């Protein structure tokens, strides 16, 4: 019957990513950008 | 191409000078939806 009981805190750190894949826009083309403007000589 | 609000005294604001002056004069802008071609997906697997 008898077990401990340990209640606490953790931090999983700044390298943690449990899924594969990718969030954020999904479908979009692996190399399509966005709008966006850019400086230039003459 | 690009331009600029005139002297705005009345009714000017597609009175323009050009303001490709900062610009280039040619730049590339695109209208409406991107171009799409659509193909059904787990119709064509189940057939196969």
């Amino acid at each position: 019957s008898t077990y401990f009981d340990i209640r606490g805190v953790l931090d999983r750190g700044p390298t943690f990513k449990p899924y594969s894949g990718t969030a954020y826009n999904a479908l979009a083309p692996k190399g399509a950008p966005n709008s966006c403007e850019w400086e230039q000589n003459e | 191409q690009a331009v600029k609000t005139t002297a705005a005294n009345g009714d000017q604001g597609n009175t323009t000078w050009q303001k490709d002056s900062t610009f280039a004069e040619r730049n590339e802008i695109g209208v409406g939806n991107n171009f799409a071609m659509e193909i059904n997906l787990n119709a064509n697997l189940w057939r196969n």
